[PDB]
RNA sequence: GGUUGGCCUCGGAUAGCCGGUCCCCGCCGGGGGUCCGGUGCGGAGUGCCCUUCGUCCUGGGAAACGGGGCGCGGCCGGAA
RNA sequence: UAGCCCUGAAAAUGGAUGGCGCUGGAGCGUCGGGCCCAUACCCGGCCGUCGCCGGCGUCGAGAGUGGACGGGAGCGGCGGCCCGGAGCCCCGCGGACGCUACGCCGCGACGAGUAGGAGGGCCGCUGCGGUGAGCCUUGAAGCCUAGGGCGCGGGCCCGG
RNA sequence: AGAACUGGCGCUGCGGGAUGAACCGAACGCCGGGUUAAGGCGCCCGAUGCCGACGCUCAUCAGACCCCAGAAAAGGUGUU
RNA sequence: GGCGGGUCGCGCCGUCGGGCCCGGGGGGCCACGCGCGCGUCCCCCGAAGGGGGGGACGGCGGAGAGCGCACGGGGUCGGC
RNA sequence: CCGAGUGUUACAGCCCCCCCGGCAGCAGCACUCGCCGAAUCCCGGGGCCGAGGGAGCGAGACCCGUCGCCGCGCUCUCCC
């Protein structure tokens, strides 16, 4: 169980040669040359019938049908969205203050906090400031803003994770009643629980964002571009 | 066809020795530029140390 | 169909604009010193509302107009 | 002496750098970097034709580019009390699609065309011999259609 | 009017030449991307809305891109 | 008495070329049975015509069991 | 007298030009030398359009080929 022993320079490449892995590996000493169940049987348990039951379950299928597609060519893992990679952008930081755009918020300013294990960089503007709760936000549809604030040790709490951030909806009826599919009069009320918690972080922005003064009244306003503000002509 | 040159392990199925050729150019341009910015700085910090 | 509107010098370009005494047009505007600015900062690459989340609770700085309007009515100004 | 501009220099409906226009160029002459597009070129998809093919091995028991047995000598690797050895599968009785051979399937290159010649047409009209245990008053042919489709197309089908 | 060599229209689109049989590119299945050819880049019209570079030229008929659609002899202290 | 031509040696040149060699006194290398003898070459030894080491060999004297991953890898999926 | 602007002649008494003997450390360098370039050359990004199409020689496979080639790291010895 043991580390790399060829460190990377280029993505794929190795520094140490192939011969220079005859040494380093020690492979010049350990060169080698050392050499069902379907399942059991079932009792019976009835009269005049011994000689315990078959080896058998998981049977040929009720029933085949009639035409069969043909069977995938693989070519190569092109691995699922759980397992790929996660990368920020170089403008973004803990602490950076960011600019949504594509959310119902339009540009309220905002404080970026930690950048999630599902890509989804997670965001507050302090509440007492913005209506911002801890949405997840996008990563490429807000804008870094060069303004920083420091929350290098702050706290980040262990339980919220992307099981945190979803909804929820399921069938329990199949009818076309009068009803709006039986939960869709309703407000969520998953507001139970986060109510608590924001202020589990809540309460410790506010003694990071009031030491620079005029910082408060920069998340409580918006963002627009009216008459000479050209967005090339703006160093965000 | 995959192009050569621009993904790896093609160059490697048809030319295997350019990838130790690659290894020994990305070594001798990185030690190359420890060769200069040490010694630019070596007659910068001399300079230097005069004021 | 549009996503804030700029309420106005004349002109000069081998030159120009600012603020300002003396002696002139019924208590303003006209002619000369002099003083500034000038690759225009009294600068439409500029300017002003402004990017106004709202409100409460509360304290410091700015403030003596209140400012919308169904206002109420009066007044002259601006005919290309 | 030769570059530009001028004179030489007149033509009939009102008139032509194409026009509006153009004079620190939108003119002339020598040049630079940018930048715009053809059914041209490159990459990718799809159709067709042509060229050389690939399978009757559904052989889940098939696998061979050396194959068999076979006895006279020795290597490891099998199972020890240093001698030495067949297992026809089986605890699952099991393993998609397909080869209209006149059909699929793969790669590769090219594609304009009158006159003209071929090949193809499950395009069409009228009849005949066969064939569909076809079709129908519970509604055929025809015709109409702002009805729904298919075919690259000749055309076809369904609803009203 | 008649020829020789070779190309071309006829039989053939497209880009450019404002327009056209024949010029200059270039040859065509249906398409999406990229790039150029001949040409062009005030606005019709896609593109110089480059701080393009160097000199010439003023017409009371300026000049303005192969074929190509108006010109000579001769002359000028008009200007280099 | 001078040239060009064929050639001999001489030092002086080049990151020369042969992996060269040859012996002694950090970087790179798709470069691996000590146990011994199969051919070459070298190092030495007291020899004077053989012992012993080194190196290497395109040949014998020694000299299979696959275990799980990550992937610019035989034309994209998502257990978003 | 100071300063200027003409003009006169004069060779260090602003400076330049060319030789004769040198150091520093020189980059195709403080965007002019932009040269010609890559076995003497590679890394990281963004931007656009597309994503067409039964590989298991092995276990007699077995719910369902994460497979071939190619580059891999890790364990089948230990130490730190
Ligand atoms: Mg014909």
């Amino acid at each position: 169980p043991h580390c790399s022993r060829n460190p990377v320079l280029v993505r794929g490449i190795g520094r140490y040669s192939r011969s220079a892995m005859y040494s380093r590996k020690a492979m010049y000493k350990r060169k080698y040359s050392a050499a069902v169940l379907a399942t059991v049987t079932k009792p019976v348990g009835g009269d005049k019938n011994g000689g315990t039951r078959v080896v058998k379950l998981r049977k040929m299928p009720r029933y085949y049908p009639t035409e069969d597609v043909p069977r995938k060519l693989l070519s190569h893992g092109k691995k699922p969205f759980s397992q790929h990679v996660r990368k920020l952008r170089a403008s973004i930081t803990p602490g950076t203050i960011l600019i949504i755009l594509t959310g119902r918020h339009r540009g309220k300013r905002v404080v970026f906090l930690k950048q999630l294990a599902s890509g989804l960089l997670l965001v507050t503007g302090p509440l007492v400031l913005n209506r911002v709760p801890l949405r997840r936000t996008h990563q490429k549809f807000v804008i870094a803003t060069s303004t920083k604030i420091d929350i290098s040790n702050v706290k980040i709490p262990k339980h919220l994770t992307d099981a945190y951030f979803k909804k929820k909806k399921l069938r329990k009826p199949r009818h076309q009643e009068g009803e709006i599919f039986d939960t869709e009069k309703e407000k969520y009320e998953i507001t139970e629980q986060r109510k608590i918690d924001q202020k589990a972080v809540d309460s410790q922005i506010l003694p990071k964002i009031k030491a620079i003064p005029q910082l408060q009244g920069y998340l409580r306003s918006v963002f627009a571009l009216t008459n000479g503000i050209y967005p090339h002509k703006l160093v965000f | 066809k995959k192009n050569p040159l621009k993904n790896l392990r093609i160059m490697l199925k048809l030319n295997p020795y350019a990838k130790t050729m690659r290894r020994n150019t990305i070594l001798r341009q990185a030690r190359n530029h420890k060769l200069r910015v040490d010694k630019a700085a070596a007659a910068a910090a001399a300079l230097q140390a005069k004021s």
